[PDB]
């Protein structure tokens, strides 16, 4: 019946309110019209927060409150918890200081982030190493609020999945600013894919540590979470490129979309108020003073943010205010020090990746490498034989080798995705024994022009031309 | 006709730590099959008669 | 060099000896120059006005740390969350008085929150000492659906997993429900016989009224009851038997203050002889930005040691919390407290007097009670399990061997048609074999009291896919 | 030999007494099962017969939970009986019958 | 491969030097003074276990 929202300086105040009173009346013409109070400050600070919701308070009661910030600050989230608890006013989480969420939400508080937490992104990191057939894992983590509920979580998914993780202990470092026990703990990294669980203050020298023992070589891979790569546009000078990174800034959904959707999910979430119970909410005597005793008559606004979709989309909320269906791109930092849209993960829960595995370099130093080499077979022989991948979260059950094939869409179009085959046969059992004596990297393409071909034109074809060329 | 089909398996210490992982390196190894070669190139029972 | 340090009271008499004690305590120990100029304000009843009052009082007034009490009323919850909240946007630590909850123990929800009072994480440990020195095997958990629960089970689960041990069995709790009875036979079904709770007042209360309903007061079983549910009316409604804990010198506010502001007092001096130190705003309006020597703040205060306290040596866990804390074991004797146990840290003080346990037992049971009841679980084989069914008298007919000799058979339980999709009855079977032989020989050498149950599925169950494949549960 | 769970999957039954049955009844030309199963089966029924020699050989055993404290107990009295001639005996009467 | 050192007081090339050491049994050929650093280096890399 009557939402507010709140918006930062960073763009213009008409313009946003015009867009604000236009979200509603778009479709879903609620019986009771909410209206739109947004106002547009740079102070950011709790004293003009609590007398802004006083005065909201005041005006017309308003039900909803929409909180937008530019700043990177997680007080703010704090304090607006503490608001949402003391006052049972629903309050969702947008772009800017309250993007990042850590704090178990209360069970008096109506609080809803448009955040994820690091669960999610541990499972969506555990997909996109499904999916680059990396089954060696390195935990490295460090003291920190919440991370070792992280490490159980991780370990007690890794084991319960039927890929066959590595079973590679956590190591755990104890205290900053050692430079003693810091290279011993190192020395037990024995692996290829390494998990970093850190800090964006200890990231810088977990990093300068990796460039001195040479740990950030092609075939190292390393994993940033969300936190760390918070600030986007800033990126120091030793940061190594190729540091992969899940989160959901504003790449693809902007501050209007946000908006939007958060009013969306507001409206829903009052017309299934109003069709359960026939009762309009009422706030308290104050903004949240405690002159008499705190009391909600009327049901909280948990259960109804379970069964809630938006113009077809499941936008709804768990329990514990995480999304059901979070954003969750994935960031690469790019050789020029760019990050770069790779995938998504609203397609049903799933993971969707661009198909570019070679990304990865002598960043830190200057040394090249040629330890990925792309190897070219064909299927005309029992020796080869490429089937697709069982739609079972499984990378080609077990003795498989990941292979690339152009599929044609088109009986024009010679466009092909980069889809994944499984690789069995006499030639991969050897290949499998060379590795061993080898210890080297596989990159299996498939030939795209028909058989093996000859010398046409004098230009070789196949796997021939291929190796010529 | 054995009297007592019984093994020769391998003494570990009371409390040792190893239960975990001998056991289950013979049951991998008994299920992929790196005895038969052993067997056949050590034990090698000439006296065979049909 | 002159600094202010706030302190959030009870009451104005807390405030002036508060007051006169760190004026007396700014020229004791070394007393190089002038080093606090305190300010103290009251626990306002309204939340808005004492947040309104505290940004004004302290923001303005160049303050560094604020001395956040316990709320005069017990009953009352008047959690200090607002005023932590407002000192995380300049990460301004917070010294908490008895604030034992482990809400703050997290440092996510409050960045900044160094309290002197252990959490129940130190609880989790004397416990966990206690069962080492008291060699429990058979030990069962019951932890309701709070924060501070999930902390301490989370804390109890990792200090006793680097023992090759895990707890049998793990119960939850609601907050307001009264019908715990089918929880409380799921654990009496056990082999364990140690029952701890840890959660309010009201639930110790009303999960230990059932205990003598349903005959756990008696003789064989030890509990363990943890600091804040043994209070109120749980000393009415407990008899005899509870192992109860306490801290000394832990409700002691006025030592507490002392302590923590000769902490401070030198902390000030500890940290002041850095290049610069990012002072506060002149007002409640017109600054958003943050400390930079937040952490380096964090870091001196942590690292930090003083023997000057009542509890002696001063030191911070990783979360800023007392460590090594002083524990008191308390005995509930014909309705008394008796202090038996105390514990300075990390060693074991027995007293004279003895320890009494539920049920009048003067000596500690073991709590090692299989009971010889091994539920057996039988597949159908055919060359192994003869499986027949039974006669109208439940008992299957009498053959022999080719040597005349009597065939043992067994009482089998088990679904009557293993066709899927079917109305499955739990008629009594009678399988026989050549396992029954040797199960039977077992029961009879070593006390066993076998009762053989069949398959719904008839396999024996490996890993298997199914809706949700990320969970392997084995069928 | 991963080719063998394209045609392994889509003929798997539901109980070894119903596979054995449809062995009899002429349905399945062949059937995998434990050795002494076969060799009972086979001696117990001239109808039926076991082919091949031996692969992938194995034991069976009592399984127990990771904190039952009878394992060493259970152990010994195993191992006194297979000692003692129980074993033997107990193979003769359930095993040990007419041969075709 | 010999994996020689190139100078003396280099505090980021050593590291990646001794990382490429793989082995059990280390034979070293080096001065009195550079023995008490590269000792100092292996303690430190931790290189000298049981
Ligand atoms: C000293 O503290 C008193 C209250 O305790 C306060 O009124 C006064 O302004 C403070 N003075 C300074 C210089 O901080
Ligand atoms: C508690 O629930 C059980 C259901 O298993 C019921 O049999 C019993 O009567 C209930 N007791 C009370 C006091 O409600
Ligand atoms: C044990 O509990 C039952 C109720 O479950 C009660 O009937 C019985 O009297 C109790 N036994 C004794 C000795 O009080
Ligand atoms: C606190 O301790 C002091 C001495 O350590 C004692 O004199 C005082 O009575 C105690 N306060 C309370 C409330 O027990
Ligand atoms: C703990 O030890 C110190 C020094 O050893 C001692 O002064 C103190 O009294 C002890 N605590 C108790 C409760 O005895
Ligand atoms: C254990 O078995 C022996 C064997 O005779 C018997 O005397 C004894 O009573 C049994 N004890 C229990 C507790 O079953
Ligand atoms: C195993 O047998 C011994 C005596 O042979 C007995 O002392 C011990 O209690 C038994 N183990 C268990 C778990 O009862």
């Amino acid at each position: 019946l009557n939402i507010a929202v709140m918006l930062g300086h960073s763009h213009d105040v008409t313009e946003r309110e015009l867009r604000t009173l236009w979200g509603p009346e778009q479709a879903a013409g609620l019986p009771l019209d909410v209206n739109v109070v947004a106002l547009l400050m740079n102070r950011t600070d709790p004293k003009s927060l609590i007398t802004h919701v006083c005065d909201l308070m005041s005006g017309a009661r308003i039900h909803g409150l929409v909180f937008g910030d530019d700043t990177d600050q997680e007080a703010v989230a704090q304090m607006l918890d503490f608001i949402s608890s003391h006052t049972f006013v629903p309050i969702l989480g947008i772009h800017g200081g309250a993007s990042m969420i850590m704090a178990d939400k209360d069970p008096t508080s109506t609080f809803f982030q448009f955040g994820a937490s690091i669960q999610q992104q541990a499972t969506v990191m555990l997909k996109i190493m499904q999916d680059y057939d990396w089954h060696v894992f390195s935990l490295v983590t460090t003291i920190f609020p919440g991370y070792r509920e992280f490490i159980s979580f991780v370990k007690t998914t890794v084991d319960n999945s039927f890929v066959g993780w590595d079973m590679q202990n956590v190591i755990t470092l104890d205290t900053s600013f050692e430079d003693a026990k810091t290279q011993v703990q190192l020395k037990k990294i024995h692996s290829s894919v390494i998990l970093l669980y850190c800090s964006k203050d200890e990231a810088v020298l977990i990093l300068s540590e990796a460039r001195s023992l040479g740990l950030t070589g092609y075939d190292f891979f390393w994993i940033v979470p969300s936190l760390v790569s918070g600030n986007t546009e800033l990126i120091p000078k030793e940061f190594p490129s190729g540091l992969i990174s899940v989160s959901y800034d504003d790449w693809d959904y902007s501050l209007e979309a946000r908006v939007r959707d958060g009013i969306g999910i507001l409206t829903t979430a009052a017309s299934s108020m109003l069709e359960k119970f026939s009762y309009i909410p009422e706030a308290k005597a104050s903004c949240y003073g405690q002159m008499e005793r705190p009391e909600v008559p009327m049901h909280t606004l948990h259960p109804f943010m379970v069964n809630v979709t938006w113009d077809g989309k499941d936008l709804s909320f768990t329990e514990e205010g995480y999304q059901v269906h979070p954003r969750l791109v994935v960031i690469v930092l790019n050789k020029d020090r760019e990050w770069e849209k790779v995938g998504k993960w609203e397609n049903h829960t799933l993971s969707l990746r661009h198909a570019v595995w070679p990304r990865y370099k002598s960043f830190s130093d200057c040394e090249p490498d040629d330890n990925h080499l792309s190897i070219v077979t064909l299927e005309e022989a029992p020796f080869v034989i490429v089937e697709d991948i069982d739609p079972l979260t499984e990378t080609c059950v077990r003795n498989t080798v990941p292979c690339r094939k152009f599929v044609k869409i088109n009986n024009s179009t010679n466009e092909g995705m980069n889809v994944k085959k499984c690789c069995k046969g006499f030639c991969i059992d050897i290949l499998k024994k060379l590795s061993r004596t080898v210890k080297f990297t596989y990159d299996l393409y498939l030939v795209t022009n028909g058989k093996h071909g000859k010398k046409v034109n004098n230009v070789w074809n196949g796997m021939i031309g291929e190796v010529v060329y | 006709y054995i009297f007592a089909t019984t093994g020769y398996g391998i003494a570990l210490q009371k409390g040792s730590p190893w239960k975990r992982q001998i056991d289950l390196a013979l049951l991998q190894f008994v299920g992929d099959g790196e005895m038969e070669e052993l067997e056949t190139c050590w034990l090698t029972g000439i006296c065979h008669n049909e | 060099k002159i600094v202010n340090i706030g302190a959030v009271l009870s009451t104005r008499k807390h405030e002036q000896m508060f007051r006169e004690a760190v004026n007396q305590a700014n020229k004791r120990h070394g007393s190089w120059k002038i080093q606090l100029n305190a300010t103290s304000v009251t626990h306002k009843p309204n939340a808005i006005q004492m947040a309104l009052s505290v940004c004004e009082d302290l923001i303005s007034s160049q303050v560094y740390a604020i001395l956040v009490s316990h709320p005069p009323t017990p009953n009352d919850h008047f959690t200090p969350t607002p005023v932590s909240y407002t000192a995380g946007f300049y990460r301004i630590p917070v010294l908490g008085l008895t604030t034992r909850m482990s809400i703050y123990s997290d440092k996510s929800i409050h960045l900044s929150f160094l309290r002197t009072v252990p959490p129940y994480s130190h609880q989790s440990s004397v416990w966990f000492e206690m069962m080492r020195v008291y060699s429990w095997n058979h030990i069962i958990l019951l932890v309701s659906d709070d924060h501070e629960g999930r902390a301490a089970q989370k804390r109890l689960e990792t200090l006793l997993e680097e023992r090759e041990s895990k707890a049998e069995k793990v119960l939850q709790f609601d907050p307001g429900t009264k019908n715990v009875t089918a929880l409380l036979m799921e654990a009496k079904e056990l082999e364990a016989r140690v029952i701890i709770l840890s959660a309010s007042e009201d639930d110790a209360a009303t999960v230990y009224r059932a205990a003598a309903m349903l005959n756990m007061t008696g003789s064989g079983y030890v509990w363990l009851v943890g600091e804040r549910e043994i209070s109120g009316n749980a000393l009415r409604y407990a008899p005899d038997g509870i192992l109860g804990l306490q801290l000394i010198n832990g409700k002691n506010e006025s030592a507490h203050i002392s302590d923590a502001v000769g902490v401070v007092a030198q902390a000030v001096h500890e940290l002041l002889e850095k290049e610069n130190i990012t002072d506060p705003p002149r007002g409640c309006v017109g600054n958003t930005n943050i400390w930079k020597t937040g952490p380096l703040f964090k870091r001196v205060l942590m690292s930090s040691k003083y023997a000057d306290g009542v509890t002696g040596r001063v030191e911070f866990n990783e979360d800023g919390d007392r460590k090594f804390a002083n524990y008191s074991i308390m005995n509930l004797q014909n309705r008394k407290l008796v202090q038996v146990g105390i514990y300075n840290g990390t060693h074991v003080i027995p007293n004279d007097r003895k320890i009494i346990w539920p049920g009048g037992e003067t000596e500690k049971p073991r709590g090692y009670q299989m009971s010889t009841r091994l539920k057996i679980v039988t597949i159908h084989q055919e060359p192994f399990v003869y499986v027949k069914p039974t006669l109208s008298d439940g008992t299957c007919k009498e053959e022999f061997t080719v040597n005349g000799d009597p065939v043992k058979k067994v009482i089998c339980t088990g679904p009557n048609d293993t066709s899927p999709g079917s109305p499955r009855h739990t008629v009594p079977q009678c399988c026989y074999g050549f396992c029954i032989d040797l199960l039977i020989k077992l029961a009879r050498t070593m006390n066993f009291t076998y009762e053989v149950h069949l398959v719904a599925d008839g396999k024996f169950g490996t890993q298997e896919r199914v809706n949700n494949s990320n969970k392997k549960e084995w069928n | 030999l991963s080719t063998m769970y394209r045609h392994m999957e889509k003929h798997n039954y539901e109980s070894a007494a119903e596979a054995i049955q449809a062995v009899r009844d002429n349905k399945l030309h062949a059937f995998i099962w434990d050795s002494a199963v076969l060799e009972f089966e086979a001696s117990q029924k001239c109808d039926l017969v076991t082919t091949g020699e031996l692969f992938f050989r194995s034991g069976f055993g009592i399984g127990m939970r990771k904190d039952s404290p009878w394992k060493q107990n259970v152990s010994l009295s195993i191992l006194k009986s297979h000692e003692n001639g129980f074993m033997e005996d107990l193979d003769k009467t359930w095993v040990r019958y007419q041969e075709c």
